[PDB]
């Protein structure tokens, strides 16, 4: 999987940089100002930003960009600011301060929902980086900002780490690898899509079945409905009309999850013995969120198995659809409709750009009214000193 | 009431000023003020604790920074739920953010004043409400694909009667009333119940109040 | 009452419960 | 636990 | 008395000697004391059966309604009270003390009779 180089258009970051201002007026006004608990502007911080020439000056800007999280206007983060400290970024280090600033999401606030996600992703490919990689990703489904159409590209490369996975996951990394592959999975148009979604709910359906419910969703964009498993066979059930699927991940994880609850049930003491953390502490703290009149996940067990058995069989039937090459059918998606789709956001690039400069110059006359304003004041107050 | 020999007090008048210039001044931050220790349930600014019914909550839960900062935009246009409302209501209740200015006091950012739109058993008012009990420990956020699910609603009639007998006595009353006045028809005197609709308890008041109309 | 307001009352009370009852008597006998 | 990012110096020695 | 705030509120004062209780229904501010000012009396009620038996209630209803239309609130057992004479339907609370005795009477009986048994 990899990205053509085509969208690198370092000519426009090269007029981004207009302003050209030393970095010591900048930081010494914004200091005195914060010290006077005063609110600044989002223009200030961004000519610090575009003035970054130096790894040394980009630990001053993340300092500024964490206290100005905690300025009065942090709200007022201008889409471009934080794009033109991301162009800043890849050009020295590419690797750290980034991925430090996003996984510090709630500290400093950058929130970049846009092409930079791929732009970042991108580099991280070129520099054949994968751990890092997972965790971008994975703080992408944080901020769910699987929107733009190449959203594929970002499809591919959790796919890539679940061919090369081999470990006995934990609570976390079970409920992550689902996460970032259910709603990211929104690819009706193919079947690896529609695969992908399948491996996330089995993963899912083990969480939910094994130890509880309540923390699929406690800090993920999820749904708190119980009865996972049953979401996915469902999925099955659309193939009456669908031609296409994976169904060789699914089936394969499925069986996992049929392997698990099937020794589960009969040895309890040999799956169900492993939590031994806290007996009184967890009795006195339990929380039923089900309802008596809702049906026990566990008695589901025995009709999840009926359903599933009959549905494979049909599906091979008809489907015709069974093979392992989603791992390369997701690669030449992204490795030839993608420079489509990525002469699409080419033009969006330049609206955006576009945009961004017609801001700036309206925050820079908007400045500068109110500074002859404030000075045509002080003159005329000086020149005529009237007061009570 | 007044007397010839009235003293013009002053002190009273300078210890006004003072008391409200020093609250202003003073004003408590909402992070000092809402903070909260987790183990011995006790509220460190106010030195209030919290009831037992509401202990479950807090450690189980998060308010609504706690889910909103981790958001683009602080989250505007999304659709915020309330536990609250999930156990007991069937029918989807959630909120609509317009606006959101949090506090800068927290190191963390968890805290802060928002509005939005509200929308109640189905029921959506087209004027935006700051929104009441933020600081609850029991908000949820709603994924953008079931945005739509929730968001799909049934609308089903009431079946509540119209119209109900009166007491007793105070039919009574009517009917002698009626026919000492000539009016002898004898059709049962009935109550307009439609003008007494009442809104569930859980259902957040208007925390600004109501000026002259 | 449906059984489903039951359920939904026993989990919003729960740990501090009490023993439910059916419908009153018509009539009270005398000791 | 996120620790805060030291105090910088950001004064240069041409002005 | 001037008082900062208060409703208007439809209440019973006590009255009379020890052992003899005797209830006015008055209608006064919140905030004033029981058996303070007070802006009309409106009825009485005897808590002790007489010689025929009945607990004797007066109560002013042209007035009465007159006070609730003006928004006064009314407190527990006045709500019993009316809820009684029919003015207003029987109290929720009225009716749960109700089966409640019913209840407890009928474990009283069944408790009575196994132990007889
Ligand atoms: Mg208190
Ligand atoms: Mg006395």
């Amino acid at each position: 999987c990899l990205l053509s180089a085509a969208y690198v258009d370092s000519h426009k970051w090269e007029a981004r940089d207009k302003e050209d201002c030393h970095l010591a007026d900048l930081a010494s006004l914004m200091d005195k100002t914060y010290e006077r608990k005063l609110p600044v502007s989002s223009l200030t911080i961004s000519r610090f930003v575009d003035n970054i020439a130096s790894r040394e000056d980009i630990d001053h800007a993340e300092y500024y960009l964490y206290k100005f999280r905690h300025s009065p206007n942090c709200w007022y983060l201008r889409d471009w600011t934080i794009h033109t400290w991301i162009r800043q970024c890849l050009k020295y280090g590419a690797q750290d301060k980034a991925l430090y600033t996003l996984k510090n999401k709630v500290q400093y606030g950058i929130f970049p929902d846009n092409y930079t996600f791929n732009l970042l992703m991108d580099y991280f490919i070129k520099k054949e980086n994968y751990k890092d990689a997972l965790s971008v990703v994975f703080e992408i489904m944080m901020q769910e900002a699987f929107e733009v159409p190449s959203t594929q590209l970002l499809s591919l490369y959790v796919l890539y780490h679940c061919l090369a996975e081999k470990t006995d996951l934990s609570w976390e990394e079970e409920r992550n690898f689902g996460a970032s592959l259910l709603l990211p999975g929104l690819k009706q148009k193919n079947s690896v899509g529609l695969s992908s979604q399948l491996y996330g709910y089995a993963l899912l359906g083990k969480v939910e079945l094994q130890q509880g419910l309540r923390a699929v969703y406690c800090n993920m964009p999820l749904l708190w409905q119980p009865g996972y498993l049953h979401r996915a066979l469902q999925v099955m059930e659309k193939v009456a009309s669908s031609p296409e699927d994976g169904q060789l991940c699914g089936e394969a994880l499925d069986v996992l999850d049929r392997v698990l609850k099937a020794v589960t049930a009969p040895a309890q003491g040999t799956s169900e013995e492993q939590p031994q953390e806290g007996e009184e502490s967890q009795r006195s703290e339990e929380l039923v969120e089900q309802l008596d009149v809702e049906e026990t996940e566990q008695s589901k067990l025995p009709q999840y198995l009926e359903r599933f058995e009959a549905l494979r069989s049909k599906l091979q039937a008809l489907g015709k659809v069974e093979s392992e090459s989603l791992l390369t059918l997701s690669t030449q998606l992204a490795k030839a409709q993608l420079p489509t789709c990525e002469a699409e956001d080419i033009a969006v690039y330049e609206q955006r750009l576009q945009q961004w400069h017609g801001e700036r110059v309206r925050l820079i006359q908007r400045e500068q009214e109110q500074r002859e304003r404030a000075r045509q004041d002080y003159e005329a107050r000086r020149a005529a000193k009237a007061s009570a | 009431m007044a007397r010839k020999k009235v003293r013009p007090r002053l002190i009273a008048e300078l210890a006004r000023r003072v008391r409200a210039l020093r609250e202003q001044r003073e004003r408590p931050r909402d992070s000092q003020r809402y903070a909260l220790d987790y183990e011995t349930m006790m509220r460190p600014h106010s030195g209030n604790r919290l009831p037992m019914r509401a202990w479950a909550d807090v450690r189980h839960e998060s308010r609504l920074l706690q889910l909103l900062n981790r958001l683009p935009l602080f989250g505007l246009g999304r659709l915020v739920t309330r536990k609250s409302w999930l156990w007991q209501h069937d029918e989807p209740c959630y909120w609509r953010l317009t606006r959101v200015r949090p506090d800068y006091a927290a190191e963390n950012l968890d805290h802060g004043k928002a509005w939005g739109i509200l929308t109640f058993k189905g029921k959506t008012e087209s004027e935006a409400r700051e929104i009441e009990q933020v600081m609850y420990h029991d908000w949820r956020l709603v994924p953008k694909h079931e945005e739509e699910a929730f968001t799909a609603f049934t609308l089903v009639p009431e079946d509540t009667p119209l119209s109900v007998p009166y007491p007793p006595l105070l039919r009574a009353m009517i009917l002698a009333q009626r026919q000492k006045y000539g009016d002898t028809s004898t059709e049962e005197p009935m109550l307009n119940l439609e003008r007494a609709r009442i809104d569930p308890w859980d259902y957040p008041a208007k925390l600004e109040a109501k000026t002259k109309t | 009452p449906p059984e489903r307001e039951l359920s939904r009352l026993r989990r919003l009370y729960q740990g501090r419960l009490r023993e439910e009852s059916g419908p009153p008597p018509e009539l009270m006998p005398e000791v | 636990a996120f620790q805060p990012p030291p105090k910088p110096v950001i004064v240069d020695k041409r002005r | 008395r001037a008082y900062r705030g208060g409703h208007l509120t439809i209440r019973l004062a006590l009255g009379g000697c020890t052992n003899r209780p005797f209830y006015r229904i008055v209608a006064a501010h919140s905030k004033c004391p029981r058996d303070g000012r007070f802006v009309e009396q409106l009825g009485s009620y005897d808590p002790l059966p007489n010689s025929h038996g009945e607990k004797l209630v007066a109560l002013n209803f042209d007035r009465i309604r007159h006070w609730i239309g003006c928004g006064a609130h009314l407190s527990k057992p006045v709500e019993k009270l009316l809820g009684l004479s029919g003015f207003y339907p029987l109290h929720p609370m009225m009716i749960t003390n109700a089966e409640r005795l019913r209840r407890k009477r009928a474990r009283e009986v069944l408790l009575a009779s196994q132990k007889t048994d």
